[PDB]
């Protein structure tokens, strides 16, 4: 009708994931299965990354008490908590690196496109070292590949310059414009995603007043 | 006046909605209707004519339904069913004999004179009575002005409130009657395109089309949906109007006048309006693309041909004897197609179901009619788990109601599918029918 | 496969006439061309004729279908007393044939 | 917004009875405490999209997460029912504790497997898994 | 003090009546459905200004 | 939900116009009553059924009339017959489907907009927002008397000014809807006062509302209609009214907008309901005068009682035997009254 839905969502050199990957849902409902620790959690959290202003990673591990990991250790894949020694082997990727995320919801005779590119550039680890940027379309001839091979045949200017000549693109470089843009062009409440990051895992309720109070007003 | 008579004998003779009024079950088809507007029609009418037997069922569902779909009542796209305006007009006139809201009101003769003397104002040209007609509108606001700070504020009457309130609340939910008839225009149009192309096959008219990018199906309903969204797209004055009317719910005489289902209604009446709007575009948009995309297929003079030919074929067929064996047997001549090959060259899943076993378990209590203990109820029906259908049981018995006693002890020998044996030290239950056959699951 | 004889013949006629009807008014999108049996009943009955109980034309139509089923153009029918007409058909009654065959029982019935 | 407070209540379908009012989800059960949340959790949200100005949603979807970890059958079933009923679409994540209600109510399924440190994703129809 | 605090809490009571006209659609345990309710609370140091 | 089914199915039972549409004979009679509303119509529902055979005349046409007499949907008072408000209902119905007139159009939309700003202004209590919107809609009007002095003069376009003409009088039109409403009502509130007053017959209650002078049978259809006819009363408005249509009525648009009967009918709205609005107040004063004279009749309680009296004869008559001659030329107790020499 007139609702968007997700429809598929990509994954590239992303936490233990590894190269290109893609997953297809049906919009009448799907299932995620897999053994134990073999990284469910892992692809939601990739999916909330781009839409809450603050994640909670891994929430539903602890019920709603505590938050457990964090942004970087995602991008560099770790996989454990480590032995310790003069090569730290529980490190997927050192050095420069680059990481890419998209997701694609569709609507009858409409498809929009989401999607972020992150990069460092030498062996580090703090925060402000992470080149950032996140990205909006509406035309089909955007694809991740391309953005890629835009990214490797020149660099941060080189990725603005295709909102110059191109069509339906618009680059942001910092997060808060880009959520004023989102929620302007979805016409939703100020605190929506935020809510269903909440109650993604939330499995108590102390009083309804905080909830009240705090996110649905 | 006998032109009346005859057109009134062609009104009953055709409409569609008279017909469904003169319907013997016309009510529950009305009910059943009106509720699903707001494939599984055909399951909610037979399960709504199940329990009306009084004065088939799927088949004469099925039948009545199709019998409207010919007669046009409802339409049928793809694989749903959309409704016309002779719906909403039969649906309207029945729900009207209830209450309707007085319009023969001061409030409405007043209303009248402000667009009459602005309708003769607005079609004036001459530069000079405008002029001086609004000197004197501006000499009597300036009047009016001047009374007021003289502290003559005016307030109406609770009677006076509530006749405007329900004066404006008719006059502003009559702007949704007219949606479903446009739509019902361009169906029509688009038909008769496609006959008159089909009937036409000339290639130059659809080159022609084709290269053509205006827009087809040209009915002046469409001219008059497009002004009227035109002018509602400007905000500006909607929010005014949006804001006046939430202002306006604020008042102790609101109660007295609406309900509120009306008031609902009427505090949304800007964002519905917009998005009804919005969603004749895109069936507009369908409907073109749809043309376009058969035009583009080449297949009129092909179509014509064929029902050409299949009339010619019908025409013979009415000459010969059906009633003979001998003929409907003998064979034709039509060349095989599609000839497939000739046979051969002559050369931890699944678990358990909880749904099944109740079925069953129900199916023995009620053939066997009499009160069964756990032994012989294994014994009838041997369990591939022997647990998660013991505790099944008692939790059933438990529920019922029906007492256990747990001072005996039945011994039941199993054996699984690897050969072994197992003993089961259960009490004793026994179960009936009749206390259980009211209790959901 | 065996031969065709008329019954079935005018049957295929009659389908072929459906498929034109769903044809007609069809346009981008994947659809299918189902008939409910119900519906065929009068039609064959015009030419056949009608008999005693419902019950014995109803068998007599899903003997028809089920002959022409073994054709391939249709298939089994449904929970809803339903049949699909295969678009094979179209190269069955194409108009070449359908010139032939009207020729042939043409001089069938004259003389 | 702080000067007012809140409260739950439990009132029967016919007629207009409270039965039971509540300030939180305190001194339950453990089924209990989880239908609650998700219940007021699911129903705020359907309240917080476009609803909220009237209108039907334009952006339906919501992701749970260790779905059904603490209930029964019948528990799961309410909530699948309610979902449904408030008009969204849904996506489930567990482990291989239950899959026949999932089998009835979806239509699609996602498999992920790990074999040292990478990982793998497959997506599948239940038709075609059946067949194996 | 007066306009703007009254103002926003005539909203807020508007509003939470728009939500919970949309709560009893949705069927709790069978036979019972669920409603939100408000009370009005005035305490602290607003007596004192 | 199934409430409302319950609801039509009563609805199909009891609507007299509903049972009127469900009638075999529909069409005929249905034209045949809107030309006499335009045994005198008993013989032209006769002649009208004659030649209509196709598909004793009049012996089936006054028994379909009764039937509808006793369906209500015609009233008869003395030796006269009178329409209802079913019938017109029916009438537009079944006139409606031919042609309708287009209601989703913009000049309506801003009609209402106006209209909803007049209300709330007139509904608010406070003299600021009172004085701020006056002049504010002062200097507006100067704002377009400027621009109109700079030559800027506008006239609606042929398209514009039909859609404008053809809204007038779709409303002008609806003035003349809920006139016999209030004549059935009032019908009903004396079949109710009658009643009441039999079944209780104590004459305290008649002397009480006999000596006093307040009108009877009130209802707020009543209140409605007399506050409308009192603003009707101001002559001085509707003669700038009649003077303004009789000017729009001379325009080049004219015959593409409206038919002959179209402007036939916005040729003489004041005086014809002037004429009707007149015509109700005499009904009712009849209906009054009516009720009262019943009331001093007084013969409630010899009525009452004749009709107990007749109840146990009819409960009792159902004891015998009605199939044997001999019973039935029993001879009776009854004195003979009026008896000729
Ligand atoms: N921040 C991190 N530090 C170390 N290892 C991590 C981190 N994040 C993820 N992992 C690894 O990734 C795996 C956990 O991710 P997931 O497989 O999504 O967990 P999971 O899917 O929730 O497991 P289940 O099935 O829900 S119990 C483990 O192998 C962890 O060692
Ligand atoms: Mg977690």
């Amino acid at each position: 009708s007139e609702t968007f839905i997700l429809t598929s969502i990509e994954l590239y050199n992303w936490g233990g994931f590894q190269g290109y990957h893609r997953a297809e849902i049906d919009p009448s409902g799907t299932a995620v299965i897999g053994p134990t620790g073999s990284g469910k959690t892992t692809l939601v959290d990739a999916l909330m990354t781009l839409l809450c202003a603050n994640p909670r990673y891994n929430l539903a591990s602890t019920g709603g008490h505590e938050s457990d990991r964090d942004l970087v250790s995602y991008v560099r894949g770790v996989t454990g908590p480590g032995d310790g020694g003069v090569e730290q082997s529980h490190i997927a990727r050192q050095g420069k690196t680059v990481t890419a995320i998209a997701a694609t919801l569709e609507r009858d005779g409409a498809q929009v496109r989401l999607g972020a590119v992150l990069w460092f550039e030498g062996t580090s680890s703090s925060a402000s070292d992470l080149k950032k940027l996140w990205l909006l379309s509406e035309s089909p001839e955007q694809t991740l590949e391309h953005w890629l091979s835009q990214h490797h045949a020149g660099g941060m200017r080189a990725l603005r310059q295709m909102e110059k000549d191109g069509m339906g693109i618009w680059p942001y470089p910092s997060k808060k414009a880009f959520l004023a843009r989102l929620r302007d062009y979805f016409e939703v409440g100020e605190n929506a995603f935020t809510l269903l990051n909440r109650a993604a895992g939330l499995k108590q309720l102390n009083s309804i007043d905080e909830i009240f109070r705090e996110l649905v007003l | 006046a006998q032109q009346r008579s005859e057109r009134y004998v062609s009104a009953r003779s055709q409409h569609p909605a008279w017909l469904l009024l003169a319907s013997r079950r016309a009510p529950l088809v009305l009910g059943c209707l009106r509720t699903l507007f707001e494939e599984d029609a055909l399951q909610a009418l037979s399960e709504m004519l199940a329990a009306y037997a009084s004065q088939a069922t799927h088949l004469q569902a099925g039948r009545e339904l199709r019998e409207w779909i010919k007669r046009r009542l409802v339409v049928e796209r793809e694989g749903r069913i959309y409704a016309t305006d002779a719906l909403e007009s039969a649906i309207q006139f029945v729900d009207s004999l209830d209450s309707r809201i007085m319009t023969s009101t001061a409030s409405r003769l007043s209303v009248v004179q402000r667009e009459i003397e602005n309708l003769e104002t607005g079609l004036n040209p001459s530069p000079t009575g405008r002029i001086a007609s609004l000197r004197r509108r501006i000499q009597d606001l300036e009047h009016e002005l001047a009374r007021v700070e003289a502290g003559h504020v005016d307030v109406l009457d609770e009677a006076q409130a509530i006749e405007g309130m329900r004066e404006v609340y008719n006059l502003a939910t009559s702007l949704r009657a007219d949606f479903r008839r446009v739509e019902d225009s361009w169906r029509e149009a688009d038909r008769a395109l496609r006959h008159s192309i089909i009937s036409e096959h000339r290639g130059e008219i659809v080159d022609r089309l084709l290269d053509g990018q205006d827009a087809l199906l040209n009915t002046p309903e469409g001219r008059v949906f497009e002004s009227f969204q035109q002018q509602l797209r400007q905000s500006a004055e909607l929010e005014v109007m949006r804001e006046r009317l939430r202002t306006i719910l604020r008042h102790p005489a609101v109660p007295k006048a609406l309900n509120r289902p009306q008031q609902r209604e009427l505090r949304w009446l800007a964002l519905r309006l917009v998005r009804e709007s919005q969603a004749v575009l895109q069936a507009r948009a369908r409907s073109e693309r749809d043309v376009r995309g058969f035009m583009k297929t080449g297949l009129a003079a092909e179509h014509h041909r064929v029902g050409q030919l299949l009339n010619d074929f019908f025409n013979l067929a009415l000459s010969v004897d059906w009633q003979r064996q001998s003929e409907r047997r003998k064979p034709a001549c039509l060349p095989p197609v599609g000839v497939a090959i000739t046979g051969v060259p002559a050369i931890a899943f699944d678990g358990l179901d909880r749904e099944a076993l109740i079925h069953d378990t129900l199916a023995v209590l009620v053939e066997q009619g009499r009160p069964v203990s756990l032994g012989e109820l294994a014994s009838l029906l041997p369990p591939a788990h022997d647990l998660e259908t013991f505790a099944l049981w008692l939790a059933m018995a438990r529920e019922a109601g029906i007492e256990v006693l747990t001072e005996e002890r039945q011994f039941v020998e199993l054996v699984d599918e690897d050969e072994q044996r197992w003993g089961f030290n259960l009490p004793y239950v026994g179960l009936d029918h009749e206390a259980l056959k009211d209790i959901d699951w | 496969r065996q031969r065709l004889n008329l019954e079935q013949s005018l049957l295929i006629a009659i389908l072929r006439q459906h498929f034109i009807a769903y044809e007609q008014e069809s346009g981008t999108g994947a659809s299918q061309a189902l008939v409910a049996v119900d519906e065929l009943i009068p039609q064959l009955q015009v030419y056949l004729g009608e008999l005693g109980s419902e019950a014995k034309e109803r068998n007599r139509i899903i003997t028809l279908l089920d002959q022409l089923k073994g054709h391939g153009l249709v298939s089994a029918l449904d929970a809803h007393d339903r049949v699909i007409i295969r678009p094979i058909i179209t190269h069955l009654a194409n108009p070449e044939n359908l010139q032939a065959l009207v020729v042939w029982l043409r001089e069938q019935v004259e003389g | 917004r702080f000067r007012l407070e809140f409260a739950v209540s439990v009132i029967d379908r016919e007629g207009n009875n409270l039965i039971e009012t509540r300030t939180g989800s305190q001194g339950g059960s453990g089924g209990e405490k989880e239908i609650i949340a998700s219940y007021v959790l699911t129903a705020s949200l359907s309240y917080a999209l476009c609803p909220d100005g009237s209108s039907r949603p334009l952006f339906g979807t919501i992701v749970l997460d260790q779905a059904f970890s603490r209930s029964s059958h019948a528990v799961a079933g309410r909530i699948i029912a309610a979902l449904r009923e408030f008009g969204l679409h849904a996506v489930f994540i567990t482990p291989n504790k239950e899959m026949r209600l999932l089998r009835h109510h979806t239509r699609s399924a996602v498999v992920v497997h790990r074999r040292g440190v990478e990982s793998s994703l497959v997506s599948l129809s239940w038709e075609a898994l059946d067949e194996h | 003090l007066l306009s703007y605090i009254d103002h926003e809490v005539s909203m807020i009571e508007e509003r939470l009546d728009d939500l919970n006209s949309t709560m009893q659609r949705v069927d709790f345990q069978p036979g019972r459905y669920l409603r939100l309710v408000a009370k009005k609370v005035i305490h602290e140091s607003l007596r004192t200004l």
